[PDB]
């Protein structure tokens, strides 16, 4: 039961190697190796046939052969029950003492999740055949005692290392739109009728390696960038995005919450493919997708989301409450403070999170140089019930970035306080 | 005889490396000298790898099975994929190396108790692996009857008593 | 020509691994193994079929099949002529000198054997293909002389370690009654009229360890005691006898000599099934099987056929030829003297052996004290034309017990002399 | 991107032991332990050996592989005939090894040329042998993300670039 | 040529070990080099074992054939069970080593004889197993003809000479 | 681009083991062994088909059918492209550094050539699947730069020993004649009329052990003379010549050129098959094979083609051009100087050679003793430019035998020169 920082979605999550069955369920056998003596167990695949396992909290939808072609999407796993690989273990028995070698076989616990607010709401758990399993040990007392166990319960059990490597996945019933140009510093891409019935994802890549502020005409519907996994080297043309049906997507930052008007500020490279998703948007009216080149130190907040805080006029309490980033991210707040500007300090400030720990450093952004340009105001060590005041000019705007330190809840929680 | 637990029928894995009476030398042995490594094997599938059922009154064969198969591995689809296993040892120099092979098994136990010991047993032998048995020797030496032969079924590792409790 | 102290019957005796045959019949090859490489022979079982030799002394009745359902009786071989066992033999010859790596076929030989008043009447060998024989030495040198050396006789030579075991079968021409209850501490079986045209096994257990005397009414026909090899763990139930059709049988105790009037005193234990063999009976009238527990130090018997002597009544040489046990075990004679009991010593007695030596103790055994006891007498050491006069009781009962300690002839050969 | 050579179409080989990005674990992998010696390997033939064309505009995967396999090695042709690699590793003395499994490759490409830069560029992957990697492990060890998951396709020896024009 | 046995024909083992005149390289040889540890072998089976039979006007193939197989091992039998027989060498450290396998062959004869010599001769060749020549080379190194080509026939072990009398 | 010091014909050239295509056409594969582990890679032969390679210089005549059938005349190639050999190389890592495994592909190259006054008319080259190679060396640094480098010339290299083993094979578009009878010390064979049509060989065999003159009648054709080789040992015959089809053929002397009025003088074994080419004769009137049995020091020139010299009663320049022996082996001519016989001295004689170099020595030749007798008369040590004057008696017969000792040409150029 940890917390998952990432959006709605489908995640495909190898929970490892080393999986076996319990009451020995996947025992192959054992071998007694008498002193001087080798021993071997073989699985040379005579018959290609394996035997993966599968469970499904959902099997209508989460059906094997869907959950099969999730893991294809994200590992590329080609073959789900036939193998040509062998595996062998061999083992002399010392001079002085007998052997026991005990030889299993093993899977690698691929997990499907529908991962939706917080919440798994579909799980399947698929076994792929492994590569076995051998414990040696000194060979028991035949005479030893013979102590009355009850089987235990059935299930796994894991005896491989701990790994838990999460990929997303296209969800494949949403259509990806492709931007086959890749994209100038300046960019505006008209919203299709489609997006009316489902979310889409829009694929695209950027004609120049740079920071980009990307948002929806009007700030709403929020945006999810991802990266597709692995498409650097390979195929490639020279005005034309190469397209190699990537469906490994690893999320950078943005998320579903639908009334948080927002723009991503994300660092991206002209070598790699990126996927926007553009939640359903059920208005008559054409929406655009607005990508914008941005020099200068804007750049500090590179991959995150700059949620626009609204209604504050009012004093006190302001909470907003958000998809919290992974430890060590970034999620980022703008704020252009009520009043008119001139240079009297607005009602004095007090910014702290609730749920999640983190660091905190307020901008004050500049509007019109030429190009924007944040100014450090302030850094906070800790922002949980961080009560420092700070006076911020009316009609200012200002930007405060929480890098995040401790994940307790699925949700960060910010609060704008307005002191007097 | 003795069996500490409650009234009912019980499915028991005996655990594995089980070997059977009179069949020590069925698969043949073999003889080298003079610091030869000496390799025997098997790969067994099913034509070779037969269980024993040795089934009771209450408890018949395919009773056994199922109840095993449920419980503990499933020795019917473990069957149909070939899996190796083979012993090696290096004859001493000057002298001779006899090695037999034979088949061990996971022993498995279906009981009915009532409340102080088994009333009725069937059991059940899936074949596992194997197990060598070696000697040095030469033409004039005489040894041991029990090294070539088992007159009663044994485990050559350490017994076990693995319970689960059928239709609880 | 070795002396079987066993009683008629069929069996199947391993004499050995590492059989081959003459004038490299059965020569795979021979590797020259340079100095600094390894060399290797391999019968990989690319092929499952393997080549069993055969003779046998009459074809009819020993065909092949039947000594294979011997065999398989015997030993449980399942397979005579395919195989799934591979062998390999390694060798890396040292940096000074090349070595020569020889490698032949073998087989184990089984000999089934109809052995019939100490003959055997009917003979089968069966050599079953075995797992290889390597010798490796010296690479010989090629400049050797070429000795003219003769093809040497057609047949089996032995390169396997010494092996003889012996192994009773059921005879399958004769049947098997079954006392499926196991019998109490007085037990009385009625032979069904079969017996009239063959022999016949009665199968059964005791339901209490103990030792017992089995006779049948008015001591003849005498009866052949055996214990089913492997009986024990396995199958059970309460108050049945759980049959396996073990057909591998150990002969305990008993004769075939058709006028050796006798009961057997033998240790019997619950855990085990035993066979007793009845032999043919041309009677009309129905004879019975008599069980009865005996407590007491009848035990010292234990596991012996007794030998009721008869036509006592003249003096001087009293000769008895039976079937003689094995080295360490026991056969016994009752004597009941002849004259009326009061307390005179009847013509005194001296107990000797003809054939084969022997312990020998006397026994007077007590006819009604609370069940039978035995009041030692006195011990000799040899038996063989032993003349140690001893006096017994006119109208007591003795019994003379003797444990084998050299085997010389089938028969042992016990006198009673009358002496005055 | 930059490449000294002249204007044209090319075919190059760009090596031998080429691995994929997140198909690591595909294959499995072997956990042993104590002294005991493990073995993994695998008789690729042409059901498991996929090559993968990226092709591009101007180069198609019949135009990828002709060209491919006039100049280097005919993959069509060798895949026709199974060949074995295997890897072995004694896990040490009471610690656990895990070894996991991934095919290697050669990597091929086609390139377009401008006197600068590689104007287009298409990829061939042709499944060659394969590679290991291992760790000693125990239950309470975490380990880093990157021995699991390779996130881009690179080269665990070194890259070549040994190339040939098309059409002079 | 001279014989000491009586007159007739006579079946004779010649022994094992036998080598033939100019197929010394037929199967091929194997280079390696560093340390490597090079192997080389043959499941020898009857589409690749072929017996050579040199038969005589009294003494043909079938004649040749019976009265071997009768005496001797009967190689038609042993032909249908595929036999492995393999070679190793380590090459040495910075030196290349090659290796080259031939067959090698049981010698069977069936001579006549009057008393002093061999009147008339036939032979037959039965695959055996195989022997392996190797050597150390670099790329400069000039080596002896008689390395890679044998002109006559010839025992790389002991000559035999076990007889037995046809029709006696 | 060297001489072949071998007559016209046909030979198969085993050129080496080891060979392989360029540009890494024949490359297995690679393997990256770290440092404690071991790698190996396994040709199982699982299946048997094999790919060997040819080319051709005239497709209709050396076809790779034909090319085949020499291949089996000269080294009894009997599976061209089907193999049952495994080869596998095996590596452990060291502790310290990772090692790179490379394995290959490789064939022997076999060459075919049509060899004619001293060129190759027509060559066929067949490379059949062999072994393999492995390269294994300290595992390359992935950091280490790219060079980028040209794909190199197509063909072949050599990785394998050097070898260079030449085997003459017979032209199985001439006839073979067979003298079934080993020969006596005397004999005369008819060339049959197919003579006519083109050239054969006569298969022979000596009675006795010895040296032999061989020619035809008058001295003209000239003869080649081959061995069978491998024919010693084998099947035989009292008073028949034993044949095995044995087509591979080792070639003792003789020349094709045809105005060389010769003999031959060689040593020929009794447990040995012969061959001698008769050329084409386009005459209708029969010609003769001669043999004759030499007894004494002829021998000598044992293995030599003794050229008769012809038109030298002029005096100076007297030229003759043949085909070169290798080097250490013999060329011979016999002179009969003109003149009257009494014992004058003839025009003082000067012996050279023009081409190759040699050793040189002078017999005079006795005519009617009890059979030939050579008397030396002196040795040169060295032949080009010689000018040792001789006076050699008029009407005597003398034999000059050259001993080769550098093969600079294809052709030997004898120059007696004819002084005052
Ligand atoms: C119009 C507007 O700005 N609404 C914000 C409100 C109120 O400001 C807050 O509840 C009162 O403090 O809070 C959220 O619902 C919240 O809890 O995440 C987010 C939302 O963006
Ligand atoms: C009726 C009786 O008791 N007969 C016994 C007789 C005589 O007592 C003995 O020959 C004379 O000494 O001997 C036997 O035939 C014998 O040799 O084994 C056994 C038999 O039990
Ligand atoms: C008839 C005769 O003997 N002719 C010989 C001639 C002349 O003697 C020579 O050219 C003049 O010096 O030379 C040859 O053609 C030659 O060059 O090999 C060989 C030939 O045997």
């Amino acid at each position: 039961q940890t917390i998952l920082p990432y959006p709605n979605g489908l995640y495909v999550i190898n929970k490892g190697d080393g999986y076996m069955r319990t009451n020995d369920k996947d025992l192959i056998g054992t071998l007694l190796i008498e002193s001087s003596t080798s021993g071997s167990i073989i699985q040379p695949r005579l018959r290609n046939t394996t035997r993966p396992l599968f469970n499904t909290s959902n099997p209508t939808i989460f059906s094997q052969e869907y959950t099969e072609a999730r893991l294809n999407d994200a590992f590329n796993i080609q073959l789900f029950n036939t193998s040509t690989t062998l595996f062998k273990f061999v083992e002399e028995a010392p001079t002085n003492k007998n052997i026991s070698m005990k030889v299993y076989n093993t899977y690698e616990k691929y997990e499907l999740i529908n991962y939706q607010n917080g919440n798994i709401d579909d799980k399947a758990e698929y076994y792929l055949p492994s590569l076995g399993k051998c414990e040696v040990s000194d060979a028991p007392s035949p005479q030893a005692p013979v102590v009355e166990t009850p089987v235990d319960q059935d299930g796994f059990i894991q005896t491989g290392p701990n790994e838990n490597i999460i990929v997303g996945v296209i969800n494949p019933s949403e259509n990806i739109e492709e931007i086959s140009t890749p994209i100038p510093d300046d960019y505006t891409y008209n919203i299709p009728t489609s997006i009316q019935n489902n979310a889409c994802y829009v694929l695209f890549k950027v004609n120049t390696t740079g920071v980009y502020k990307i948002t929806t005409k009007n700030n709403l519907p929020p945006l999810i960038i991802y990266e597709a996994i692995g498409s650097s080297n390979r195929n490639m043309n020279s005005n034309n995005l190469s397209n190699d049906n990537i469906k490994a997507i690893k999320y950078i930052t943005g998320l579903n919450r639908s009334d948080a008007k927002s723009y991503l500020i994300v660092s991206l490279f002209k070598d790699k493919n990126y996927y926007i998703r553009i939640p359903q948007i059920s208005s008559s009216t054409t929406s655009q997708l607005i990508f914008k080149r941005e020099l200068g130190n804007i750049s500090d907040l590179a991959d995150s989301t700059v949620n626009i805080l609204d209604n504050l006029n009012t004093s006190g309490t302001h909470y907003y409450t958000r998809q919290s980033p992974d430890v060590g991210n970034y999620i980022s707040y703008q704020l252009t403070i009520p009043g008119d500007f001139n240079n009297i300090a607005s009602s004095i400030f007090s910014f702290r999170t609730r749920n999640n720990q983190g660091i905190g450093t307020l901008y004050r952004l500049t509007e019109s140089i030429n190009g924007y340009n944040l100014i450090t105001i302030n850094n906070y060590s800790d922002l949980l019930n961080n009560v420092e005041p700070i006076s911020l000019l009316n009609g200012a705007t200002y930007i405060f970035r929480v890098k995040v330190t401790e994940l307790n809840n699925y949700n960060i929680i910010f609060d704008a306080y307005r002191n007097s | 005889n003795n069996v500490n637990l409650a009234d009912g029928n019980y499915v028991v894995n005996r655990g594995d490396g089980w070997i059977l009476s009179r069949q020590n030398q069925n698969l043949g042995g073999n003889i080298s000298n003079n610091g030869c490594t000496a390799i025997v094997g098997d790969l067994r599938i099913r034509e070779t790898a037969t269980p024993y059922y040795y089934p009771t009154a209450s408890f018949n064969e395919e009773y056994i099975k199922n109840n095993v198969q449920n419980v503990f591995a499933n020795f019917t689809e473990a069957s149909e994929i070939p899996i190796g296993f083979e012993f090696s040892k290096t004859a001493p120099s000057n002298k001779s190396l006899y090695m037999y092979l034979q088949y061990t098994y996971i022993r498995y136990e279906i009981i009915k108790v009532l409340q102080n010991t088994v009333t009725e047993r069937a059991v059940l032998y899936v074949p596992s692996l194997g197990y060598v048995k070696s000697i040095e020797f030469n033409s004039e030496e005489q040894i041991d009857k029990n090294f070539y032969f088992t007159s009663q079924d044994k485990c050559i590792l350490n017994e076990k008593f693995i319970y689960k409790k059928i239709d609880d």
